[PDB]
C-alpha cells in the first residue's frame, strides 16, 4: 500500500507489492483520444496496434517478455510485462521501441498490414458490440464539438485516410517527456527501477510541450441509431457528471452504487436491495442495466445503460428508473446510503487490488498524471464512510434535479419516447 | 458519413455565457400563463355561481 | 435573466405561489381598470351628473 | 373473424352482452343489474315526454301536472309510470345492494366496482328528490325546504349556501325552476356513472354464490343469461303494471294533491318510503349539526366494508354467524323505516336510537368481530395439532 | 386477516386443554352447519384466491392436488346450479377435509413478511 514517486528529469512512479510473481514496466502519456482532431482521430489506436505488431512483439517474446497497451480519452499507455528478475530487459525494449525503432516500426509493409487490421477491428466493433457502440456514441453527442466526443478506437473515415506522417506528427507532439510518466508495478522497488533509469541519460525533445485547445462542455442532446433488425434495444442515458479531482468524485460514485447493476438471469441479482427492482421485475422491463459515474480530466458522465427485449414497455423502464433517481434529491434513506458504502468499498477494492500488475500500471500512471500523486485505498475508504444523506441530497439537487440529459441508443428503439418526455421526468410536481 | 460526426447546430445553439437563460424565460412564461389562467378560471366560476343568487327583481323590501 | 434566479432559483413557479399571485392580481387589476375607465368617461357618468344636480 | 368481433362498435356490444363469460352458477339475484338499467330507461323516456307539457313556474307547476293528468292523451299513464317507477327503482336498488352485501361483492378485487355504486346511489337519491319537488305539492315544498336547509349546519357560511341554493328569501320561483333544470340533468350523469360501473365490472367479471373462482367453468352471456334476464324483466313489468293501473297512489302521499303553501306545514309529515330509514336516523339525534352528520354517515359507512370484513372467504353462503347477523341488519333497516313513519313519541324515540346504533355497529363492530371468530373456528375444526 | 395470525390464535387454543375441549366441539358443529362438504368441497377450496399470496401458493401446489381441486370446484358449481346437493356417499368426509394448501400459504406469507422487513431495516452506527 505504498505510493512512491520521484522526479529527476523524468517523473518516475512505482507501487511495490512483494508477493507478485511478475512485474510490469512502461510509460504512460498524459494525452489520449481527447487530444486528437476529427480528422486524425484514431492515431493513438494505430500506435498501440503497431507497438503490438507481429514484428515488435516477436522481439520481446524471444526475450521472454509480454506486451500490453491501452488507449483512453485522457491518457495512453505502453507496458511490458516480465519476471521479477528481468526488470531491466524491459527497460531496454522500452527505449529500443521509443527512440531507436521509432522509424523501424513505421515501414511501408508493417503500417499497411497493421492499418488493415484496425480497419477490420473498428468495423467489427460498430457492426456487433452494441452496448459499447452506444456508450461511445453517448460521449459523442454529450460532448459534441469538444474533446471528449472523439471515440477512442477512431472513426473508419479518419482511419482509412491516415498516413505514417500523421503518426510521426502526433508522436512528436505528445510522446514528449513533460507529458509522460514511467510506471513500475509488480514487486520491484522504487529505488531498484529509478537507478536503471537515471543510468541512461539523453532527454530526446526536452522543453517541448503539447498543443492546447478549448475546454470540454456538456450539451443536452441525443443520437438515435434505430435499427429494427436487431433483436434488442440498447440505450444509455446520463447527465453531466464529475471530473477526476472534484470534491464530489465519491458522492457521485456512491450515488451510482445505490442503483448499481442488474442481470435478470442471475438469481442473486434479482434479490439485491435496490428499490427499482420491485418496479422492473413485474413485467420484466429489461435483461440488464448498470449505473456509472465516469470521470475524466475536464468533465464526466453520471447515468446508466440498459438492454431490453420488451420493446413495447421501454417508456416504463425509463420512467421508473428516472423516478428512482428523483429520490436522491428528496427521499433517499440512511440504509440505502449505507448499503452503497459497503458495496463501493468492495468494488473499489477489487479494482485497485487484483492479481494483475498491468491494471495497476495503468491506474498508477493515469492518476499521477492528473493529480501529481495517487490516493491510497485506505484514504479513499475514510472519505467514502464520511458521506451523509445530506451530501447525496445536495449533490443530486445540483446534478440530477431538472437538469439536461444526453441519450443514445440502437436497435428496436421505436418505443423510446421523445426527448422532452424523458427530460420532464428529471423532476416531480409539488405544492 | 460517420455517425460520430454530429451535424451542425450552430444556428440554433445559444452561445452559453448565461447557461440558465432559456430556462429563466421559459419558466417565467409558463408561470405567467399559470397566473393569468387561474385568475380567469376564478372569474369564470364566480360568474356562473353568482348567476344563481337572488335576481334584481326579487329583492323587494316589504 | 438573473432577476428570475433571485426569487425562484432555476426552478419553476409552484402552484401555491401561482394561486397566491392570482388572488393579488385579481384585485389590483380590477382597480386599475375601473380607474382608467371612469377617468376616460369623466363628465358622462352618474357620479359627475349627480354633482351638477342639487335637490 | 365474425363481424360482431371486428367492427369497432359491435365488439363493445359483443364483449359486454354476447360473448361475455359468465360463471355457470349465478342465481336470480344477479338479474337485478339489468333490471336497474331498464328502470333508468323507463325514467328517462316517460320523463322527457312529460317535460313537453310541464311548466316549471311556481304559479303553474302544480296545475301543469294536473294538465298532464287530465288533458294529455295517456298522460296519467306517463305520470303514474314515472312516479311508481321511481319507487320500483329503489326497491330493486336495495336488493342489488343487499345482494352485494351478502355475497361479498364489495370485496377485492371489486372495490372500485362497489365505490362507483355508492356514488350512483347518492346521485339517485338526489335525482328522485329533485323530481319530487317539481310537483310542488305540500310535501314538495317542505321537502325542498328541509333538504336545502340541511346545508345551514355547515359552520360560518352555511346559511349563505342556503340562500344561494334558494335564489332568494325562501323556497320560491327561483328554487323550483332550478330544481326542474337540475332534475333533467342528473339522470344523464347517472348514465355515465353506470357506464363506469360496467367498465369496472368487466375487468374481473361477476362473482358467484359460492364466493370462489368462476374461471374453470363459464358460459356465454348470449342465450343463457339474455333469456334468463327476460324472465325477471317480465315479472318486474307485471307487478309495476298492477300498481300503475290498479293502485297508482298507494306509494305516494295525499298531501301532494294539495298545492304547496309557504305558511302551513302539514300536521303529519311522512317522507317517501325509501327515505324513511334515513329520516329516522336524522330524528334520533337531538342536535342539529350532529343530526345531519350522522345521517350522511349512514350512507358513507358502506365504503368501510371492504376493510372491516376480516374473513378469508368471500360471502356468507358457508357462514352460520354471518348469515344470522346479516338478517338482523336487514330487519333492523326495515324497523328504522317503520320508526320513521311514526310520531316522535315515547317507545319510538328510544327504539329509533337503539336501531341507529345497531345499524352503524354492524359495519364497525359486528362484521369485524364475527368474521375473525369464524376464521378461527374454520381452522381449529380441522387442524390436528 | 393473515393465515399466520389465524394459526397463532388457533394453535394456542388447540394446545391448552382448557379451551381445546370447550371450543373444538363448537367449531366442529359450525363446520357441519356451513355445509360446504355436501357440495364436495374442502375448506381450503373456499379460500379467496384473488391476491398474490394465494396465487403463489396455487402455483407451488403439486400437479395431482391441482387437478383434484379443479374437479371439486367445477363439480360444486354444477350442483349449485341444479339446486341439489351431492348424494351423501359423495360428500367430503372429515378425514378428507385436510388443510392441503395451508402449508404453502404460510410459507409464502413468511417469505413476504421477511421481504417487507428487509426492505425497511434501519441501521444503527
Ligand atoms: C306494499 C308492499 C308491496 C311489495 C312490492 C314487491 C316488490 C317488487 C319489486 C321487484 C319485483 C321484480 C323482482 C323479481 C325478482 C326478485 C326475486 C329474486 O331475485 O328472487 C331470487 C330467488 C333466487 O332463486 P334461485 O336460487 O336463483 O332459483 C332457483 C329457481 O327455482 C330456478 O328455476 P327456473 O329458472 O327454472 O324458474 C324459476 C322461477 C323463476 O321465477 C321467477 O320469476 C324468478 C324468481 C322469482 C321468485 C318470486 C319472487 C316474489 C315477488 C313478488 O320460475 C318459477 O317457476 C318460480 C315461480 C315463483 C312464483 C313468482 C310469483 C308469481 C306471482 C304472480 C303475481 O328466487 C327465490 O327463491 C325468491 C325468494 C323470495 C324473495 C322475496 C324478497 C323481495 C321482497
Ligand atoms: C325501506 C323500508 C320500508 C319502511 C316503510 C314501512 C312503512 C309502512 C308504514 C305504515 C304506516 O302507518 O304508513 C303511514 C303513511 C302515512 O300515515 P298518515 O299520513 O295517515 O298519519 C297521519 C295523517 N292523516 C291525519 C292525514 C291521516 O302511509 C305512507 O305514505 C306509506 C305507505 C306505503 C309504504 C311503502 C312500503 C313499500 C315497500
Ligand atoms: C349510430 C350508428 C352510426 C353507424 C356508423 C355508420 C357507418 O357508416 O358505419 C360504417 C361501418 C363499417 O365499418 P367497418 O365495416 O367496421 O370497417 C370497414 C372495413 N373494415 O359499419 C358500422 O359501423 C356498422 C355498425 C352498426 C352498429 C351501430 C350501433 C350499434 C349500437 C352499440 C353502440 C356501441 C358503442 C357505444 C359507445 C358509448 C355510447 C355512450
Ligand atoms: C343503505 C343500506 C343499503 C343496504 C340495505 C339493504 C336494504 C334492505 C334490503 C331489503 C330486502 C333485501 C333482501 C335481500 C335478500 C338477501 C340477499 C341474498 O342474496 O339472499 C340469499 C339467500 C339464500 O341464498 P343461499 O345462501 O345461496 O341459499 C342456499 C343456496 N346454496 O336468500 C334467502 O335466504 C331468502 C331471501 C329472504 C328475503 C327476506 C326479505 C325481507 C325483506 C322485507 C321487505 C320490506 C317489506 C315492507
Ligand atoms: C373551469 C373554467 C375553465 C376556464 C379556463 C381559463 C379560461 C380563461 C377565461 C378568461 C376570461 C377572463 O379572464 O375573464 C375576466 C372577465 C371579467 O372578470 P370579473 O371582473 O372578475 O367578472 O370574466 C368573465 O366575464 C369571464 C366569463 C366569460 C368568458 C368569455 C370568454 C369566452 C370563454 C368562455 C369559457 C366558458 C367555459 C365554461
Ligand atoms: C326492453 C325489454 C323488452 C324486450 C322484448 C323481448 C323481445 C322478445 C324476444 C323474442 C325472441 C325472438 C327469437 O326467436 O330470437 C331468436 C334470436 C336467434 O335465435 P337462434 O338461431 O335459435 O339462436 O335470438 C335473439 O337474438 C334473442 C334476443 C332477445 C333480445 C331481448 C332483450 C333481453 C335483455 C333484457 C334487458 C333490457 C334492459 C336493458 C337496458
Ligand atoms: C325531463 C326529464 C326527466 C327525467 C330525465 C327524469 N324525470 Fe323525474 N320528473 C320529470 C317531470 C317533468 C316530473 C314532474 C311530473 C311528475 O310529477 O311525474 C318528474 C317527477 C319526478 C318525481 C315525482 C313523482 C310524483 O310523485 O309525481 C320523481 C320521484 C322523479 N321524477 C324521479 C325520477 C328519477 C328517479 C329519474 C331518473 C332516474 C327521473 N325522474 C328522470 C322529468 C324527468
Ligand atoms: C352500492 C352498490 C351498488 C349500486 C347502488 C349499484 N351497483 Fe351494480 N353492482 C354492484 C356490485 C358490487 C356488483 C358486483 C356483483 C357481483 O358480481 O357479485 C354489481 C354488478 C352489477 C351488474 C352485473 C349483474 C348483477 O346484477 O350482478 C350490473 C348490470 C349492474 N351492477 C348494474 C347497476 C346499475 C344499472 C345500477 C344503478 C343505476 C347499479 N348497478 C348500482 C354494486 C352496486
Ligand atoms: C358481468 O355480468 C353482467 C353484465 O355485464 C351485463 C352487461 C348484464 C346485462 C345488463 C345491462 C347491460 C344493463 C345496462 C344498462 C344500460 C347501459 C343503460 C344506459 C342508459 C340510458 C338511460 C341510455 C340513454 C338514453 C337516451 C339518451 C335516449 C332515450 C330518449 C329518447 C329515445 C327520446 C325520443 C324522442 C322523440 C320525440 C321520439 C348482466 O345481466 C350481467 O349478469 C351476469
Ligand atoms: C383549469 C384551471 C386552471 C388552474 C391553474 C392552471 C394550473 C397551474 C399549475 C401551476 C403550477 O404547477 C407547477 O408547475 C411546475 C411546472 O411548471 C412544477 O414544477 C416541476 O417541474 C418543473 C419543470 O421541470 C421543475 O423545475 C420543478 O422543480 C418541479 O417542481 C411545479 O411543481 C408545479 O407546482
Ligand atoms: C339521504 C337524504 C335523506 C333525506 C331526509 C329528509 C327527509 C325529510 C324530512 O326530514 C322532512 O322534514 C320533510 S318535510 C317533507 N319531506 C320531508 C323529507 O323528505
Amino acid at each position: 500500500a505504498e505510493v512512491t514517486q520521484l522526479s529527476n528529469g523524468i517523473v518516475v512512479a512505482t507501487e511495490h507489492n512483494p508477493s507478485a510473481h511478475t512485474a510490469s514496466v512502461g510509460v504512460v502519456f498524459g494525452s489520449g483520444a481527447a487530444n486528437e482532431n476529427p480528422y486524425n482521430n484514431g492515431v493513438s489506436n494505430l500506435w498501440k496496434n503497431i507497438f503490438l505488431s507481429k514484428e515488435n512483439s516477436a522481439v520481446a517474446a524471444k526475450e521472454g517478455l509480454a506486451l500490453s497497451s491501452n488507449i483512453s480519452r485522457d491518457f495512453q499507455s505502453y507496458i511490458v510485462s516480465s519476471l521479477p528478475g528481468s526488470t531491466d530487459k524491459s527497460l531496454d525494449f522500452l527505449n529500443q521501441s521509443f527512440i531507436q525503432q521509432k522509424a523501424n516500426l513505421l515501414s511501408s509493409s508493417n503500417f499497411e498490414a497493421t492499418k488493415k487490421s484496425v480497419l477490420k477491428q473498428v468495423q467489427d466493433f460498430e457492426d456487433n458490440d452494441h452496448p459499447n457502440r452506444v456508450l461511445e456514441h453517448l460521449h459523442s453527442t454529450a460532448f459534441q464539438n469538444t474533446p471528449l466526443s472523439l471515440p477512442t478506437r477512431g472513426t473508419l473515415e479518419s482511419l482509412e485516410n491516415l498516413v505514417v506522417a500523421d503518426l510521426e506528427s502526433f508522436a512528436n507532439n505528445h510522446f514528449l517527456n513533460s507529458n509522460a510518466v514511467v510506471v513500475g508495478t509488480g514487486n520491484i522497488k522504487h529505488e531498484d527501477l529509478v537507478n536503471s533509469i537515471e543510468s541512461k541519460n539523453l532527454s530526446l525533445q526536452t522543453g517541448t510541450k503539447p498543443v492546447l485547445k478549448k475546454k470540454a462542455a456538456f450539451l443536452g442532446s441525443e443520437v438515435r441509431l434505430r435499427d429494427d433488425t436487431l433483436p434488442k434495444a440498447w440505450i444509455s442515458l446520463a447527465v453531466e457528471g464529475e471530473p477526476v479531482n472534484s470534491p464530489n468524485y465519491f458522492v457521485a460514485k456512491l450515488a451510482a452504487q445505490i442503483f448499481g447493476s442488474y442481470n435478470a438471469f442471475e438469481p442473486a441479482s434479482r434479490l439485491q436491495g435496490i428499490k427499482l427492482l420491485d418496479n422492473i421485475q413485474e413485467y420484466q422491463l429489461c435483461d440488464n442495466f448498470n449505473h456509472f459515474s465516469l470521470s475524466y480530466k475536464d468533465s464526466g458522465l453520471w447515468g446508466f445503460s440498459t438492454a431490453t427485449r420488451n420493446v413495447t414497455m421501454i417508456d416504463d423502464l425509463i420512467h421508473f428508473t428516472l423516478k428512482q433517481w428523483n429520490r436522491l434529491t428528496i427521499s433517499v434513506t440512511d440504509t440505502e446510503v449505507e448499503r452503497a458504502k459497503s458495496l463501493l468499498k468492495l468494488q473499489l477494492g477489487q479494482l485497485y487490488e487484483s492479481g494483475n500488475p498491468v491494471n495497476d500500471a495503468n491506474l498508477l500512471g493515469a492518476e499521477v498524471l492528473i493529480k501529481g500523486s495517487k490516493l491510497s485505498l485506505g484514504e479513499a475508504f475514510k472519505k467514502i464512510d464520511a458521506i451523509t444523506v445530506k451530501d447525496v441530497k445536495a449533490w443530486a439537487g445540483k446534478r440530477l434535479w431538472d437538469q439536461d440529459i444526453a441519450i443514445a441508443g440502437t436497435g428496436q428503439i421505436e418505443g423510446l419516447l421523445d426527448y422532452m418526455r424523458i427530460r420532464s421526468d428529471m423532476s416531480m410536481m409539488r405544492w | 458519413k460517420s455517425t460520430y460526426r454530429t451535424p451542425n447546430f450552430d444556428d440554433v445553439l445559444k452561445e452559453n455565457n448565461d447557461a440558465d437563460k432559456g430556462r429563466s424565460y421559459a419558466y417565467f412564461m409558463v408561470g405567467a400563463m399559470g397566473l393569468l389562467s387561474s385568475a380567469g378560471a376564478k372569474s369564470t366560476v364566480e360568474t356562473f355561481i353568482s348567476s344563481m343568487t337572488a335576481t334584481a327583481d326579487v329583492l323587494a323590501m316589504a | 435573466s438573473s432577476l428570475y434566479k433571485t426569487f425562484f432559483k432555476r426552478n419553476a413557479v409552484f402552484v401555491g405561489t401561482i394561486f397566491a399571485g392570482a388572488f393579488v392580481f385579481q384585485t389590483v387589476f380590477d382597480t386599475a381598470i375601473t380607474s382608467w375607465y371612469e377617468n376616460h368617461n369623466k363628465g358622462k357618468l352618474w357620479k359627475d351628473v349627480k354633482a351638477r344636480i342639487a335637490a | 373473424m365474425a363481424f360482431r368481433k371486428s367492427n369497432v362498435y359491435l365488439s363493445l356490444v359483443n364483449s359486454y352482452i354476447i360473448d361475455s363469460p359468465q360463471p355457470s352458477s349465478i342465481n336470480y339475484w344477479w338479474n337485478m343489474g339489468s333490471l336497474l338499467g331498464l328502470c333508468l330507461v323507463i325514467q328517462i323516456v316517460t320523463g322527457i315526454f312529460m317535460a313537453m307539457h310541464y311548466s316549471s313556474n311556481i304559479e303553474l307547476a302544480f296545475s301543469s301536472v294536473e294538465h298532464i293528468m287530465r288533458d294529455v292523451h295517456n298522460g296519467y299513464i306517463l305520470r303514474y309510470l314515472h312516479a311508481n317507477g321511481a319507487s320500483f327503482f329503489f326497491m330493486v336498488m336495495f336488493m342489488h345492494m343487499a345482494k352485494g352485501l351478502y355475497y361479498g361483492s364489495y370485496r377485492s378485487p371489486r372495490v372500485t366496482l362497489w365505490n362507483v355504486g355508492v356514488i350512483i346511489f347518492t346521485l339517485t337519491i338526489a335525482t328522485a328528490f329533485l323530481g319530487y319537488c317539481c310537483v310542488y305539492g305540500q310535501m314538495s315544498h317542505w321537502g325542498a325546504t328541509v333538504i336545502t336547509n340541511l346545508f345551514s349546519a355547515i359552520p360560518f357560511v352555511g346559511n349563505d349556501i342556503v340562500s344561494w341554493l334558494w335564489g332568494g328569501f325562501s323556497v320560491s320561483n327561483p328554487t323550483i325552476q332550478r330544481f326542474f333544470a337540475l332534475h333533467y340533468l342528473v339522470p344523464f350523469i347517472i348514465a355515465a356513472m353506470v357506464i363506469m360501473h360496467l367498465m369496472a365490472l368487466h375487468i374481473h367479471g361477476s362473482s358467484n354464490p359460492l364466493g370462489i373462482t368462476g374461471n374453470l367453468d363459464r358460459i356465454p352471456m348470449h342465450s343463457y343469461f339474455i333469456f334468463k334476464d327476460l324472465v325477471t324483466v317480465f315479472l318486474f313489468m307485471l307487478i309495476l303494471a298492477l300498481f300503475v293501473f290498479y293502485s297508482p297512489n298507494t306509494l305516494g302521499h295525499p298531501d301532494n294533491y294539495i298545492p304547496g303553501n309557504p305558511l302551513v306545514t302539514p300536521a303529519s309529515i311522512v317522507p317517501e318510503w325509501y327515505l324513511l330509514p334515513f329520516y329516522a336516523i336524522l330524528r334520533s339525534i337531538p342536535d342539529k349539526l350532529l343530526g345531519v352528520i350522522t345521517m350522511f354517515a349512514a350512507i358513507l359507512v358502506l365504503l368501510v366494508l371492504p376493510f372491516t370484513d376480516r374473513s378469508v372467504v368471500r360471502g356468507n353462503t358457508f357462514k352460520v354467524l354471518s348469515k344470522f347477523f346479516f338478517f338482523i341488519f336487514v330487519f333492523n333497516f326495515v324497523l328504522l323505516g317503520q320508526i320513521g313513519a311514526c310520531h316522535v313519541e315515547v317507545p319510538y324515540v328510544l327504539m329509533g336510537q337503539i336501531a341507529t346504533f345497531i345499524y352503524f355497529a354492524y359495519f364497525l363492530i359486528i362484521v369485524p368481530v364475527i368474521s375473525t371468530i369464524e376464521n378461527v373456528l374454520f381452522y381449529i375444526g380441522r387442524v390436528n395439532k | 386477516q393473515s393465515f399466520t395470525s389465524i394459526a397463532r390464535i388457533g394453535d394456542y387454543i388447540l394446545k391448552s386443554p382448557v379451551l381445546s375441549k370447550l371450543c373444538v366441539p363448537v367449531a366442529n358443529q359450525f363446520i357441519n352447519l356451513a355445509g360446504y362438504k355436501k357440495l364436495g368441497l374442502k375448506f381450503d377450496d373456499l379460500i379467496a384466491e384473488e391476491n398474490p399470496i394465494m396465487q403463489t401458493a396455487l402455483r407451488r401446489l403439486p400437479e395431482d392436488e391441482s387437478y383434484a381441486r379443479a374437479y371439486r370446484i367445477i363439480r360444486a358449481h354444477q350442483t349449485e346450479l341444479t339446486h341439489h346437493l351431492l348424494p351423501r356417499n359423495e360428500w367430503i368426509k372429515a378425514q378428507e377435509d385436510v388443510p392441503y394448501l395451508l402449508p404453502y400459504i404460510l410459507e409464502a406469507e413468511a417469505a413476504a413478511k421477511e421481504k417487507d422487513e428487509l426492505d425497511n431495516i434501519e441501521v444503527s452506527k
